[PDB]
RNA sequence: AGGUAGAUUACCUGACGUUCCCAUCUGUGUGAACAUAAUGGUACUGAUCAGGCUCUAAGCAUCUUUACUUCCGUGUUCGGAUGGGAACGGGUGUAUCCUACUUGAUAUGAACCUACC
RNA sequence: GGCGGCACAUCUGUUACAAGAUAACGCAGGUGUCCAAAGAUGAACUCAAUGAGGACAGAAACCUCAUGUAGAAUAUAAGGGUAUAAGUUCAUUUGAUUAUUGAUUCCAGUACAAUCAAUAACUCUGAAAUGAUGGCCUAACGAUCCCUAAGAUUUUUAAUUAGAAAGACAUUUCUAGUUAAUCCUUUAAUAAUAAGGCUUGGGGUGUCAGAAAAGUUACCACAGGGAUAACUGGCUUGUGGCAGCCAAGCGCUCAUAGCGACGUUGCUUUUUGAUCCUUCGAUGUCGGCUCUUCCUAUCCAUUUCAAGCAGAAUUGAAAAAAGGUAUGAUUGUUCACCAUUUAAUAGGGAACGUGAGCUGGGU
RNA sequence: GGGAACGGGCUUGAUUGGAACGGCGGGGAAAGAAGACCCUGUUGAGCUUGACUCUAAUUUAUCAUGUGA
RNA sequence: AAUCCGACUGUUUAAUAAAAACAUAGCAUUCUGAUAAAUCUAAAAGGUUCAUUACAGAAUGUGAUUUCUGCCCAGUGCUCUGAAUGUCAAGGUAAUGAAAUUUACUUAAGCGCGGGUUAACGGCGAAGGUAGCCAAAUGCCUC
RNA sequence: GAUUCACGCAGUGUUAACGUGCAAAUUACUUGUCAUAUUUGAGUAUAGGGGCGAAAGACUCAUCGAACUAUCUAGUAGCUGGUUCCACCUGAAUAUUCCCUUAGGAAGGUCAAAGUAUUAAUAGUAUUGAUUGGUAAAGAUAAUGAUUAGGUGUAACAUCUUGUCAAACUAUGAAUAAACAAAGAAGAAUUCUCAGUGUUAAAUACACUUCAGGAAUUUAAAUAUAAACAUACUUUGAAUCGGCCAAGUCUGGUAAGCAGGACUGGCGAUGCGGGAUGAACCGAACGUCGAGAUAAAGUGCCAAA
RNA sequence: GAAUAGCAGGAAAGCUAUAACAUGAAGAGAAAACGAAAAACUAUGAGAGUGUAGAAAUACAUUUAGCAAUAGUAUCUUUCAA
RNA sequence: UGGAAGUAUAAAUCGAAAAGGUGAUAGUAUUCAUCAAAGUCUAAAUAUUACAGGAAAACUGAUAGCAAAGAAGUACUGUGAA
């Protein structure tokens, strides 16, 4: 919901409790050269129409929020998953 | 085409044909999950006793 | 149709005893449990952390492990047509010493008291005492004679009916 | 007798009054400093002029309550069993198990370690 | 069956039968969220309500004392739990963290998920014992493939200095200093991009162990079903119909000539329901015409009794089912409503009698 | 009567002389047809439509090198 | 003697429907200058209307005559003699890089915006059923 | 593209005949029509997601909401039907989990056959001992909620009584039950000696280590009953998961030979004696027989007494 | 009786062929890279002898042995993880 | 296609060479290895249920074995294919 940046968490690389900066994880841009994308494009070529299922029966309205907690002095990144929330925001 | 949902009829008669199987004695003597120190203490003595038994075998 | 929650149908099972709420005894946290002891699992709903499953309530198990804060209790659980062994780790709050062997442990001491004198009477050469007689179901009472000096008779007969109203 | 720490957690509670305090405990004096709060009321600290007024503790009462026993009452209910009775409804008999509420009598704590008297 | 609903994943109380399990489209409700604090810890305090007092101030503003077992609060449904707290106030903080094990619940003793107990780090709070791996507990959720993130420096190698010990006519080992490379693979060898592996999260399937999916057929077809509807029959009799018990009153006076409220007990299968036992390799599905027979809860005729029976006409009831109970306009109608006639123009059953009996108006 | 709740067969009764001719339409839940009404199949087909996925026809853009300005 | 339907002659479900159904003439709408419109074909100096040329060819609705065809361009169609920088593909251009790749810019119709059209689909409390007609082969209540 | 009759043709009615027919559509009478949008022969053209249609989904060789014929093809079918010798032995099922699952499957239970083990590896029972539970009952100025009335003190409020209640109320609380123990590191106990780790302030205390280990002495005891063709199983596999009935039981319903459940016994799968008859009631379960005592139930006749 | 090559006999039969390969003797890991002893321990357990007595078979004491099976231990191989 | 950032074929566009192709993870660089495409022929070892001629058989024995043990693709049906 509301979680501030500037956490203080155990850093596995430093073996210590160091300051961390907190952001929200966003799905990266889809690559056109990954194996599953290349295989999908091959199937869609030619005649045969749609070759793979297209999901259209969504039910969930929210998403679990994953925080990207990053060590400031060592850049080590941790991924923490929160519960589903309709509205999320990073504090001051 | 409604059907009967459930019944415990004949279930106890079935379960007693080959009656309630008891666990064997070796099921009660498991050690997994025991105290860490007690396992450390037991292992130390077993290693000590075995190493002392083996030097006797070498002697004779 | 009940639900399938962890603590379903526990309105009266998890209710504290009448005039028995709040903190518990200190003998509960001071009793000494050793491996092989007999204990009774009693779900104390005042402590929600580590509450044993309601199906183990009132069952008598044996101590198989002693940890810094919890006691390893071993119970038998009935399944489809077999019995399995369940190994729980329960804090001393939810367990209680069992008196299931109270009478047996006395009989064990009674025979050992006689055995102690036997090894001493044998040194002196006197006859040695016998072990205590085994328990029997209530045996048929023997013939006994009743003195007529302090006896009184009261006739027993059917009673005339009287309307309660 | 008193004080500290307790375990059982009302036989220990609650109301009405009574009895001492020799030590102990309590209430009692003060605010400079540690510390405290709107307030030295609390908590804190420094102390000993007074006091059994309260607390605590001991006892009183046809005291509420609570705790044991009888009774309630083998009456409620109940496990097993008819080609038993009844149109039903429900209720026997047999071999057995057997409460509760109430009422009455009694009780109003026992007990562990340390110190001081 | 459809329409409705979700009893499809799910939690609480109850039905539910004092171990566990436990049904119905049984009953009363709830979930797809909310929280940087509403998580963690320490300290101080005691709540709802009431009584008595205090300028405005009064039934409700704020202050004081006393009583106050929670009758308050605790994010939410319900049930549990909680008083020097689990509630209120104040203060510090991020353990709502990383890694490795063994168990318990659901259970096939599978996964997911939840509940624990420990160990190794690093922390937070406190004087300290302890406590802390999210929320006081029971719900608050998700596989394969695919996409997308994070992680694999703790150590192992090679080359060259310095030293040392074994080694057939070269080369390995140990030691310190250095420099370089370092999770694995892209198969002739390397390089920087690219891609693929391994561990753990997210994106999501609510039909919630998880296809990607609009209708209509009266032009219809096939495999089947009385596991299942439309008609008879069968159990039931709410509803329809008929009959009783009591007696407050009506009946000019008069409970009972004739009625009979408030209540209450039955019978019938001539209504309509409720059910799904028989029939789906078929029991021809309405009415009318025709014809026979049966029931009486009798409309007429016969014999009786009673009256608020003067006569006449009537009304209530008993014996009695051997005999009678009509013609037409409209409507397919059963029914209905009119016009007559009659001693009366009663009510019903027989596979809602009766289609290798008719008819075919209805459907 | 009970029985799969409408027996020719079973139980208890009523009752029975063997073979049949002409009629007859009560019964044989008479014959004809693996119900066409209804439902169920993870069985079809005709027709319809921004149901899903495609496709002919039509259409638009680019490429496919005639000379001189 | 009246009423309903179809105007009339005609046609129709061979084997349960001969009709109120279809056709019809009349009326109206749409497209097309012929290398076209419609349209058969896998293709084609291929085919049909077409030995034709708008008084024609092709596609439709209503259904003789008389009388009259009301209001609506919002929605879905159709159309425009129109819209540029709202969104738009393959391409083309440029930059980086060792290169694949990546990025940026520019591109048609269509959709979106604007105008027309209801004898287009349709609606008539964008406009609120006008003229008429009626328990109608159309009215449940209703006999 | 007027009205009619006739030769012809059709098919309005009889809803006539016939309906195992003359006929896989005909006959008779009645009716209609009977030349220009008329009737008709032969030739010819159009072919199956096609043709042709004054439009009925009509016709396209008795075949049309997509002809006929042959091949793929013995198409698939969780659905219906059938599935062939004898004696003997054992002998079921309708719970639980998952499924686009509900007429079906897989895990699992019940069952059979094979193959083992001297076997800490017996119990659908009772007794004694220590418990667990919140049902029947009970209660109602005992907490929550409902509810009639009467006193006493200051309508109302207190207070003492009174009558009647609760599936989603409870102090108390059975009966029937659930899970323990009644001597398996291998049947006890005692004495001496005694080690490794750790706990601990330190231990000679304590914990675990075959009550580490080792040696002597004593010893077969520790409720009842039953149990060696006992007990423990291992592997492999079948069928089945539509069920129905009874009741000193329960829920929805007015109720049902209704729908759905808890425990047990049955029928299904089961004949026999009795209830006249009957899947389930009562007695009792079955190799072929003889003689006897019996069970349920019967003894006027049918019918033994 | 892998193909295949020879033999007698004429033979779809029979006999012979130092032999490719299959399964196994080693297992873990995605892969790079690796690759199993404390010449084992503990408990119960099959069997074999003697003595005595009942006295017919058989029943007790005592000496030794410890296989199979089950459970548990050290140690070792590989793995992020046994 | 097993061939996975393209194994093979074909079409549209484009299009080489003081040669070059391949080493199946796309890209560039340097080595290494091995071949030298875009013309042609070629015996032997191999297949065979047409048809013809033979030999066998744990095959069938007139409802079996081919549809056909006789004037059997005959009699007969259909407009025709069949």
């Amino acid at each position: 919901v509301v979680v501030p940046k500037t956490r203080k968490t155990y850093c596995p690389r430093c073996d210590k409790h160091t300051p961390h900066k907190v952001s929200q994880y966003k799905k990266g841009k889809d690559s056109l050269h990954v194996q599953g994308k290349r295989r999908y494009d091959r199937k869609q070529q030619g005649f045969g129409g749609q070759t793979k299922p297209v999901f259209k029966k969504k039910a969930k309205t929210t998403k679990k929020v994953v925080l990207k907690i990053e060590c400031t002095k060592c850049k080590y990144k941790l991924q923490k998953c929160l519960k589903r929330c309709k509205h999320f925001e990073l504090g001051n | 085409s409604k059907d009967k949902n459930r019944s415990s009829h004949n279930q106890s008669h079935k379960a007693h044909r080959n009656g309630f199987y008891k666990p064997k004695k070796s099921a009660y003597m498991s050690t997994k999950g025991m105290n860490v120190q007690v396992l450390k203490n037991t292992k130390a003595q077993r290693k000590f006793a075995l190493a002392k038994k083996l030097e006797a075998k070498k002697a004779a | 149709p009940l639900s399938n929650g962890r603590n379903r149908r526990t309105r009266k099972l998890f209710k504290r005893p009448f005039r028995g709420h709040g903190l518990s005894n200190t003998s509960t946290i001071l009793h000494t449990y050793k491996v092989g002891d007999y204990v009774t699992i009693l779900c104390n709903s005042s402590i929600q952390h580590g509450l044993p499953y309601k199906a183990f309530h009132g069952k008598t198990g044996r101590v198989w492990n002693v940890n810094p804060h919890a006691i390893g209790v071993m119970v038998n659980k009935k399944v489809n047509n077999r019995i399995v062994v369940k190994r729980l780790h329960i804090s001393p709050e939810h367990i209680k010493p069992s008196g299931c062997q109270k009478d047996f442990l006395e009989r064990k001491a009674a025979v050992a008291a006689i055995r102690k004198q036997n090894i001493q009477l044998k040194k002196e050469g006197k006859p040695l005492l016998p072990l205590p007689a085994k328990r029997l179901p209530k045996q048929p009472r023997p013939a006994e004679l009743i003195k007529g000096a302090d006896i009184k008779f009261t006739t027993v007969a059917p009673l005339k009916f009287e309307e309660l109203y």
